[PDB]
């Protein structure tokens, strides 16, 4: 017959971190296996049409990286701008909007994000630029952050108008199982620990260097392909030498074929397999593109009811922030901290019926008998308007005696 | 021509872009939704005033302006 | 041949403890679980509050109470017996040995 | 040859596994420690437990 | 202008089954190949890495 219930509660902010696209690569498969060699070029065509289908290949994988950064930061059309008047009752905003007095419209966080990501053409290997440039992505998302903070849960319908935060605050509360009062009361409080929160964040990101190694493996996986497929251009394949300048000024043709061919071959295979596994890097890859956009729309844009779907905790509001080749999410939870002990029963029997309460708990403190809500401490009076009323005291299990008030009597009295 | 220097061009209504080379359009400073991608932000459309291909940096959308209050 | 299997991190016995671990803290703690300075919720009061979640007052608990946990005893004797005599369930898991 | 083929197809069969080990985790995360009103993600009918 | 209601209920159990990992293993790539013999190590170092 015991029940915990929470006293207090406090603000909690974390991060997440999730890749979006990669580097976009495009080789000249003849200038890799016959470079500037007409011997060789002739030799290559009688193996068919290799090299259409493994530049084919390649261009698929760059086009479906610029749809991949396309649906992630492109969801909405309307370009918000920075409030003049930094006020939204009393929370800080100023280190996740972009900085007015720096060339990069970049905000402090994301300023600390761009400096902890670190960092062969004439093989036929070239490295092309994406279509959207790294401006045009943090302009994407002030834009997103400003208009989902100043228009509240109007935002893209249009005809909007300047919403007060701490309304908006508060009807997210209401979604979790509080009432406003609790904010209304608490907001300097509430302020309080969320700027703590923020600045707290900002240190580790100055302190860690770690916190990025989902983009970092990436990086680094991309680069050991490249510097392998390189590398593979050295070896000797069973001829006398791996250069085919060399074997031209040295033999005749007729066995020049011979062990051109199998230089040809030896570098086919290493083409192949770099296409190959490429590929199934670009899947997964997009996969993880898919959950971001997911995340977009259902976390920043509205508030979320599954479970650990945006942190840990019950979910107020989530930020988004532009990381190279990814993107980073602040996730707003709310957190009961301090526990008491109360005696509980499942109704209450007053005059041979019995109540049960329309919302929250019964509880009591050792002698009175009130009524709450589970996630907040709140007692007041066991009344008729608190209750409803449903069978006779025998046949629920645990019922206690004591006892419903009237609100009407004093009225009819006077 | 991509990844190229107009000077000098050896391979090669001249226009050095981020991504290259571009021969055969117009440069303008407006601002239009993408139609034909080019990279590095620049886009490329025509439309009348008859041939005439036009490159332009891309544009994001509409501005929005609200009214602030408390 | 220069095949080998290496075994995995996690024995089965540590499964099994973090599988009941996680299976006694749900039973027990109810809506409170991972918060912290946890108390014996009643499971009663788990499953009106469950109840409620889907459309339905709470008294109908509270008033087929019996019933409710002889059907579910049932259910779960009756999961035991085809688990025992069935042996085509898990074939999701013998396809990825084979 | 056949070493190159064996490497590649288990590569392949590994990302299966892995997007199937996805969906497990949100199922436990979802279903073991919450309710959901997600329609037949937790079995058919209304979920209780 | 008709409608039904439930009268009762019945609480059902059922199963679902998910994989989550699959065996490891790991493999000696000049011993598959050339297997105790030196020709052969020496022949398989003309093909890189
Ligand atoms: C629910 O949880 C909240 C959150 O913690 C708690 O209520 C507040 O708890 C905080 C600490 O957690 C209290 O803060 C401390 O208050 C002490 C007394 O406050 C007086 O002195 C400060 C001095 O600046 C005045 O500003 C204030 O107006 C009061 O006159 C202070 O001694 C503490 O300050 C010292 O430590 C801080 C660092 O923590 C230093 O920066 C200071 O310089 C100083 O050295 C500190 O400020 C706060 O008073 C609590 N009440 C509030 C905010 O109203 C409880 O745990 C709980 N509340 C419940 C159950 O009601
Ligand atoms: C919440 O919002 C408020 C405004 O509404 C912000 O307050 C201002 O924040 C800025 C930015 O941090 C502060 O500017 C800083 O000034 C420092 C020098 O003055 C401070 O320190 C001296 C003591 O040396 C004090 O006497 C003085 O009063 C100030 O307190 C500079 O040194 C800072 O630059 C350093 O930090 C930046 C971090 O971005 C580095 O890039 C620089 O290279 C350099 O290392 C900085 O410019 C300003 O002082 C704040 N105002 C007040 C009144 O304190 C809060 O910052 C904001 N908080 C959060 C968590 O969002
Ligand atoms: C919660 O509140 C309810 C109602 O307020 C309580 O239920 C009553 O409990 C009292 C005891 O505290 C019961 O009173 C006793 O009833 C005995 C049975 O007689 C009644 O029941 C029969 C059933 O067949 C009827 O036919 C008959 O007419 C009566 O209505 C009596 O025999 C008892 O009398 C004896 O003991 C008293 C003790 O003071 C002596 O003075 C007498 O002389 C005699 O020796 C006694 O009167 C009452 O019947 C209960 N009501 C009902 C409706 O069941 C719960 O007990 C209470 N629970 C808690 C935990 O507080
Ligand atoms: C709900 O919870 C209750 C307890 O709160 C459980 O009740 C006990 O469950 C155990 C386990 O099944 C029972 O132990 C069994 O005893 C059998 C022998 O005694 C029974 O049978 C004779 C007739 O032969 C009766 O006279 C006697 O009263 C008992 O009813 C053993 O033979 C059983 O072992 C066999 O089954 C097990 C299954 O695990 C096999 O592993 C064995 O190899 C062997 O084949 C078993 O040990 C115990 O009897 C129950 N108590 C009572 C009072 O009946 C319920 O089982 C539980 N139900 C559910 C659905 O969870
Ligand atoms: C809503 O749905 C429920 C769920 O089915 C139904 O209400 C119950 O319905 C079941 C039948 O599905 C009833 O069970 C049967 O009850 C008969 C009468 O019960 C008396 O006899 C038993 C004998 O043990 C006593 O224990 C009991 O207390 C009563 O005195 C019994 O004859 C049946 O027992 C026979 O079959 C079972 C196997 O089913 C054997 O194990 C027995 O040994 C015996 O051979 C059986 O117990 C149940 O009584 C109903 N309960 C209630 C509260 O209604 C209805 O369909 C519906 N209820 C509504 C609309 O109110
Ligand atoms: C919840 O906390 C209360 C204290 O408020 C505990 O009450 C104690 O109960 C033990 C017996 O169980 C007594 O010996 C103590 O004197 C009680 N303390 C007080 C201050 O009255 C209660 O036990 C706790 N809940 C549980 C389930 O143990
Ligand atoms: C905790 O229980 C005590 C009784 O032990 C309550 O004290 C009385 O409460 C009533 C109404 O709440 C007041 O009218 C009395 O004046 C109180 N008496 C004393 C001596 O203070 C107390 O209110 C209960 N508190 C909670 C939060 O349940
Ligand atoms: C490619 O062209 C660019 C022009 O945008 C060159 O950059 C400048 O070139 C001029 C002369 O061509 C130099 O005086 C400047 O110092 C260069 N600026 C910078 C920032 O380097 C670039 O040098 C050309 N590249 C090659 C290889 O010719
Ligand atoms: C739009 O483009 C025109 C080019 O036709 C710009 O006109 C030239 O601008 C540069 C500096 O940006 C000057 O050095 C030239 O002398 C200008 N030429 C002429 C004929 O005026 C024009 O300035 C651009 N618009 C803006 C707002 O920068
Ligand atoms: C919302 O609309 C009302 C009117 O419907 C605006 O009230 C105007 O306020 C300005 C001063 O700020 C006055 O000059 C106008 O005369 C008012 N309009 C009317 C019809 O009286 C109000 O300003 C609008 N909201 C905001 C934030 O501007
Ligand atoms: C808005 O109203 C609040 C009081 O509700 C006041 O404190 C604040 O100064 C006002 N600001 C403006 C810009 O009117």
């Amino acid at each position: 017959n015991s029940i915990a219930i929470p006293t207090n509660f406090t603000i909690s902010v974390t991060t997440e971190i999730i890749p979006v696209s990669m580097q976009k690569v495009s080789v000249d498969c003849t200038m890799y296996i016959c470079g500037d060699s007409e011997e060789c070029s002739n030799l290559l065509l009688q193996y068919g049409s290799f090299c259409t289908q493994l530049n084919r290949a390649l261009h698929e994988i760059a086009v479906e990286q610029d749809k991949n950064t396309q649906e992630v930061f492109a969801q909405v059309k309307q370009i918000y701008k920075t409030p003049p008047i930094k006020d939204f009752g009393g929370f800080n905003f100023s280190q996740i909007l972009p900085d007015p007095s720096k060339p990069s419209k970049r905000s402090a966080i994301e300023d600390l994000l761009f400096n902890k990501v670190t960092l062969q053409k004439f093989n036929g290997l070239t490295v092309l630029p994406p279509l959207l440039t790294d401006e045009m992505i943090a302009a994407y998302t002030s834009a997103l952050l400003a208009g989902t903070i100043t228009a509240g849960w109007t935002f893209g319908a249009g005809a909007a108008l300047q919403i007060p935060f701490a309304m908006q605050m508060a009807y997210r509360f209401n979604g979790i199982g509080v009432t406003q009062n609790v904010l209304y009361e608490n907001q300097k409080l509430i302020a309080n620990q969320f700027n703590k929160a923020i600045g707290k964040i900002q240190d580790g990101l100055s302190s860690t260097a770690s916190a990025l190694g989902k983009l970092q493996d990436v990086v680094n996986q991309n680069a050991q392909a490249l510097n392998t497929l390189v590398k593979q251009l050295s070896s000797n394949f069973g001829a006398i030498s791996s250069v085919l300048n060399d074997i031209l000024s040295r033999l005749d043709p007729p066995e020049a074929e011979v062990q051109i061919d199998r230089l040809i071959n030896g570098r086919l295979q290493a083409l192949n397999t770099y296409v190959t596994q490429q590929l199934i890097r670009a899947a997964e890859i997009r996969a993880s593109a898919n959950l971001a956009a997911e995340k977009m729309s259902e976390c920043v844009l509205g508030q979320s009811k599954r479970v650990d779907f945006c942190g840990k905790g019950y979910h107020l509001m989530s930020f988004p922030q532009s990381a190279p080749h990814g993107v980073v999410f602040l996730h707003v939870t709310y957190v009961p901290t301090q526990y008491k002990n109360f005696t509980t029963a499942p109704a209450i029997c007053h005059n041979g019926k019995a109540h049960f309460p329309r919302e929250g708990v019964f509880v009591s403190n050792g002698t009175h008998w009130f009524v709450t809500q589970r996630n907040f401490y709140e007692p007041q009076i066991i009344t008729t308007d608190n209750t409803f009323v449903s069978g006779d005291c025998d046949v629920v299990i645990g019922i206690v005696n004591n006892t419903v008030y009237d609100p009407l009597q004093p009225e009819l009295d006077s | 021509y991509q990844g190229v220097n107009c000077t000098e061009v050896p391979v090669a209504n001249v226009f050095q872009t981020r991504a290259g080379c571009l021969i055969g359009a117009e440069h303008v400073n407006n601002s239009y939704e993408c139609d034909i991608p080019i990279g590095a932000g620049i886009c490329a459309s025509y439309q009348t005033a008859s041939q005439s291909i036009i490159a332009y940096t891309m544009s994001l959308g509409e501005e929005n302006s609200v009214a602030y209050s408390n």
